[PDB]
């Protein structure tokens, strides 16, 4: 598997205001076609790991998370395996206030 | 700009029905797409965003899907408050547009039109103008032809008409035709007559009065 | 309960200028964003335009640029539209609408969601003044119609009810049509038995608030 954007993919400071929606995308293709599980500052990312749970599009490569909150604050990552490897990468978040 | 074009522009469709209705952008505008209800008198409500999502209290009837420049929004099951008026909307960079709106009414059995016809009161034929008012009460489809006729003269540009919405209930239209005409015409004409057409017309029904005998 | 309440709405001049309020309740928007639509009658949907306090960024649809400012008051958890120099075609019911952002590094914007609306106030530009209706009855000639015919007024909108809101079934009142004088007209009928004709009394009741006018107007079988 490999990225399909691989420039977007060098972005990783992101940073939001609270009650915003963030999406992380990363896209990919591989033979056969990649699956994509979240990570969450390091540790897998689960429903229950945050108030709102959180939203995906796999069909589009996405991690949704709406209503932020500071505490959303942390390291995402996602990775993309298939039979043959797994890619690898972080996105930074930061919550803007006021 | 980006411009949104939705199809169908108006259907008719029963309760229980299964329908689709697209939206098509004039560009790439990814599944940056939302879908709004509006019910007359009433703001939009927003049924899905980002092409695909459903928002929340949104019944899971309605679904969303398509990207690109080519969107759909599908209702499973037509139920008897899914009907009105949708709203496609880009939400790209480029300033928001809308779609032209599609509008989905009920289809129910055809039902003929109660005819009823109004002369002008006495009050207002001091004022110099009188109004005829003509009824067509409770009938479905809304498709109808009024015509006026002043002692056997058909009229032409001197009537209004007005329709209200369907009912809740029965699911009817009713309409009114409104024809105005100076106080002096007025007298000088006799025979003042509604005539309709109608699906559940066998053939057009003609309300009348004359002017005096009332 | 989220809820958003528009205010401010009414009858202005060509060249004159307009305030509307959003007030909100049940969220704030210090870190989220309001816009404005507006739905010309009879029309379809047109974005105003839109301020994000998350974000800092304003934006305004071309029609309406220079002219219409948007604010907002956090203490008073208030959005506004400030309306300047008005043309008949800025008629219309102006929703204004909360709106939150969709941030993705991956693109160029931040995708807005217009998710919640205040139920929209009617501005009516117009040089004509307000003028209250003439209201007629629609004589009844077993159901048997009968009706208020209200004619000439300006602005909208005009109630009808019957026999002070106890007649409710039946009762149709149709949408105003605007005159080629540049004025509104509507008839309100209903359907009654044609037994309770004389017997039971039936009044329409007209309120124009613009022109603070109020009719009661009998409406019964005419004789001769």
């Amino acid at each position: 598997p490999y990225w399909t954007n691989t420039e977007k993919m060098e972005k990783r400071l992101h940073a939001v205001p609270a009650a915003n929606t963030v999406k992380f995308r990363c896209p990919a293709g591989g033979n056969p076609m990649p699956t994509m599980r979240w990570l969450k500052n390091g540790k897998e990312f689960k429903q229950e790991h945050r108030i709102g749970g959180y939203k995906v599009r796999n069909q589009h490569w996405s991690l949704i998370m709406e209503s932020v909150v500071p505490s959303d604050k942390g390291n995402y990552t996602c990775v993309v395996e298939n039979e043959y490897g797994s890619i690898n990468h972080t996105y930074h978040l930061d919550v803007v206030e006021r | 700009d980006i411009q949104m074009t939705q199809s169908p522009s108006s259907l008719s469709a029963s309760v229980g029905d299964r329908v689709t209705i697209t939206c098509r952008a004039s560009q790439d505008v990814d599944t940056s797409l939302a879908w709004y209800k509006q019910k007359p008198g009433k703001a939009p409500k927003l049924l899905i965003y980002s092409a695909s999502f459903l928002y929340s209290g949104v019944p899971s009837r309605f679904s969303g899907s398509g990207s690109g420049t080519d969107f759909t929004l599908t209702i499973s099951s037509l139920q008897p408050e899914d009907f009105a008026t949708y709203y496609c909307q880009q939400s790209t960079g480029h300033p928001q547009t809308f779609g032209q709106g599609t509008k989905v009414e009920i289809k129910r059995t055809v039902a003929a039109p109660s005819v009823f016809i109004f002369p002008p009161s006495d009050e207002q034929l001091k004022s110099g103008t009188a109004s005829v008012v003509c009824l067509l009460n409770n009938f479905y489809p809304r498709e109808a032809k009024v015509q006026w006729k002043v002692d056997n003269a058909l009229q032409s540009g001197n009537s209004q008409e007005s329709v209200t919405e369907q009912d809740s209930k029965d699911s009817t239209y009713s309409l009114s035709s409104t024809l105005t005409l100076s106080k002096a015409d007025y007298e000088k004409h006799k025979v003042y007559a509604c005539e309709v057409t109608h699906q559940g017309l066998s053939s057009p029904v003609t309300k009348s009065f004359n002017r005096g005998e009332c | 309960e989220v809820q958003l309440v528009e205010s401010g709405g009414g009858l202005v001049q060509p060249g004159g200028s307009l305030r509307l309020s959003c007030a909100a309740s049940g969220f704030t928007f210090t870190s989220t964003g309001i816009s404005w639509v507006r739905q010309a009658p009879g029309k379809g949907l047109e974005w105003v335009g839109r301020t994000h306090l998350g974000d800092g960024s304003t934006n305004y649809a071309d029609s309406v640029k220079g002219r219409f400012t948007i604010s907002a008051d956090t203490s008073k958890n208030t959005a506004y539209l400030q309306m300047n120099s008005l043309r008949a075609e800025d008629t219309a019911v102006y929703y204004c609408a909360r709106t939150y952002g969709i941030y993705d590094l991956y693109v160029d914007y931040t995708e807005y969601v217009m998710d919640y609306w205040g139920q929209g106030t009617l501005v009516t530009v117009s040089s004509a003044s307000t003028k209250g209706p003439s209201v007629f009855p629609l004589a009844p000639s077993g159901t048997a119609a009968l009706g208020c015919l209200v004619k000439d007024y300006f602005p909208e909108p005009v109630t009808v009810s019957w026999n002070s809101g106890a007649l409710t079934s039946g009762v149709h009142t149709f949408p105003a049509v605007l005159q080629s004088s540049g004025l509104y007209s509507l008839s309100s009928v209903v359907t009654v038995p044609s037994s309770s004709l004389g017997t039971q009394t039936y009044i329409c009741n007209v309120n124009h608030k613009p022109s603070n006018t109020k009719v009661d107007k009998k409406v019964e079988p005419k004789s001769c």
